[PDB]
């Protein structure tokens, strides 16, 4: 079988930029390498192919090559909808092979994010479980630390985070932390704080309700 | 193991991106150096310096 | 549609598999119409799960 | 305009079987090849099978050479894939493409996919809470609500706002795999403080695997 090696794993670049991927075939495979490109939970969207061909109604900043057993896709101006995986494909024999994918992020300027919590509805306290959630909103970069205090007790292993795919117009990321207890543990206690640390931020922000408070 | 090498990609406009390689140490570093090299043939003549026992580039294009 | 006598072999096969359930037994007899070429590869496959659920 | 639509996939026990179907339109797949290609959650594409429905001529992953079979029928314009000895790695988004249509050697148009989860555990109905709006989730003027979805298997869920006609500003989360093996996910969206207890707003979700629709109303508390 014919291998399809990708690089990097991940570019990072701001709009406007050129930017350039890469894709080498472990054997030759001509011209047979097709481009995908994949965003927003769709399907695979062919860019490029034949290694240098641009498929019909695909923007003209797309850009395929090729050297050898070394591909490449470039695009000229990078936009902001641009942000997602790319895949290169040989069809030069059987099986068809993919690369194993770049991810392409837009780099922009620093926004704090919006932080907001939410205390358990009272419709779900009526089952046994409390679910406590607190909401970054629109920020830039991804990284973020988000630490829940429960009557100033730090919590550990009791959270899980959900974070948005990179927004298509502003390339800015949400993101989600959820604290779940029993409805037990939750009347058990009264302050539930999520810290939020983020480069935006000049310093940690803490959201906090007491339960019971309107 | 797997690493992750990080580049900074800083050309002579002083347009910086960043960029990522994953495999084995030896692999990962003879990805980013093939990467460079590819770049600098657009973006001219190529300079990596190597941080944090190799973990992490700086690679400057000369434009 | 008809079939040689190979075919009805493959199907006589799976449909004599004593561990296999009815939803296995119809979807290997089901390949087999889907694909005449992969005879062999497909009675390989339900006896490997044929002898797993002895 | 061409279009696939790939149908038939589900939740499917450890060596249980499956059937997908690939229904084709604006074009004819007498004129082309037909590939099954699948994708696990979170990992790159993986060629599964193709056939030329004109000739029959079929080739098959190593990996699932004898378990699955495709196959085509012209007079539906519909390709299919029987998926037998399923295993948890199969578990995938399965999309279909076509190839070679119009002159063009590669995979032109795809199909939305069609999610096969392969496991022992049950179905399950999600539960729906509100996130409601309130002096903790505003500032600068806008207010954030949202729904959370909870406890359900297998994906997928689906959420929209006041039956798609809210848009701007929403935020549905990817689902999240929790320590008790159901799944979770939260949408919010971020309105104009201004609006509340004025506009309703109400997400829709759909969990198809067990029938779900819920019309949740959120308001303040």
């Amino acid at each position: 079988d014919i291998q399809m090696t990708q690089s990097p794993i991940l570019l990072s670049a701001s709009v406007g930029d050129r930017v350039t991927i890469t894709c080498r075939a472990s054997q030759d495979v001509n011209t047979a390498v097709a481009w995908y490109q994949q965003r927003t939970n769709g399907s695979p969207r062919l860019l490029i192919y034949s290694a240098s061909f641009l498929y019909s109604g695909v923007p003209s900043r797309f850009s395929g090559s090729r050297s050898g057993t070394d591909f490449t896709l470039t695009i000229s101006s990078l936009q902001p909808e641009d942000e997602a995986d790319y895949y290169c494909q040989q069809h030069y024999t059987t099986p068809p092979t993919f690369g194993a994918g770049t991810k392409v992020e837009i780099k922009r300027t620093v926004a704090a994010p919006s932080v907001f919590i939410f205390p358990p509805s009272d419709e779900q306290l009526k089952s046994g479980t409390a679910s406590v959630v607190c909401l970054l909103n629109n920020f830039y970069p991804r990284e973020a630390k988000v630490q829940w205090k429960v009557d100033n007790a730090l919590q550990s292993g009791n959270s899980q985070e959900s974070v948005t795919e990179q927004d298509s117009k502003d390339s800015t990321y949400s993101l989600s932390s959820t604290l779940t207890l029993s409805k037990a543990d939750y009347e058990k206690h009264k302050v539930y704080a999520c810290e939020v640390t983020h480069q935006g931020l000049s310093s940690p922000v803490t959201k906090s309700f007491n339960r019971g408070e309107c | 193991s797997e690493v992750t090498i990080k580049v900074n990609l800083i050309f002579a406009d002083g347009k910086i991106q960043t960029a990522e390689f994953k495999g084995t140490f030896e692999e990962a570093t003879a990805e980013a150096y093939r990467y460079a090299a590819l770049l600098a043939k657009v973006n001219g003549e190529y300079t990596a310096d190597l941080e944090d026992g190799g973990n992490h580039m700086n690679i400057k294009f000369a434009g | 549609g008809s079939y040689n006598k190979d075919q009805q072999s493959a199907f006589y096969e799976i449909l004599n598999m004593p561990n296999l359930n009815e939803a296995q037994r119809n979807g290997f007899i089901q390949s087999l119409k889907d694909d005449p070429s992969q005879s062999t590869n497909v009675l390989g496959e339900a006896k490997k799960l044929n002898e797993s659920q002895a | 305009e061409v279009q696939l639509v790939e149908s038939g996939g589900g939740l499917v026990q450890p060596g249980g079987s499956l059937r997908l179907s690939c229904a084709a339109s604006g074009f004819n797949i007498k004129d082309t090849y037909i590939h099954w290609v699948r994708q696990s959650p979170g990992k790159g594409l993986e060629w599964v099978a193709r056939i030329y429905p004109t000739n029959g001529y079929t080739r098959y992953a190593d990996s699932v050479k004898g378990r699955f079979t495709i196959s085509a029928d012209t007079s539906k314009n519909t390709a299919y894939l029987q998926m037998n000895s399923l295993r948890a790695e199969d578990t995938a988004i399965y999309y279909c493409s076509r190839w070679g249509g119009d002159g063009f050697y590669a995979m032109d148009y795809w199909g939305q996919g069609t999610l096969v989860t392969v496991s022992s555990a049950s179905t399950k109905g999600p539960s729906v809470f509100p996130l409601a709006p309130s002096s903790k989730s505003t500032s600068g003027g806008t207010a954030a609500l949202g729904c959370l979805v909870k406890d359900y298997f297998p994906e997928p869920v689906t959420v929209s706002w006041n039956s798609g006609a809210l848009t701007s500003g929403v935020h549905t989360f990817p689902c999240v795999l929790q320590s008790s093996g159901l799944y979770s996910l939260s949408s919010v969206v971020t309105v104009p403080s201004s609006s509340l207890g004025t506009q309703t707003y109400i997400c829709n979700v759909n969990h198809k695997p067990s029938n779900t629709k819920v019309d949740k109303k959120v308001e303040p508390k």
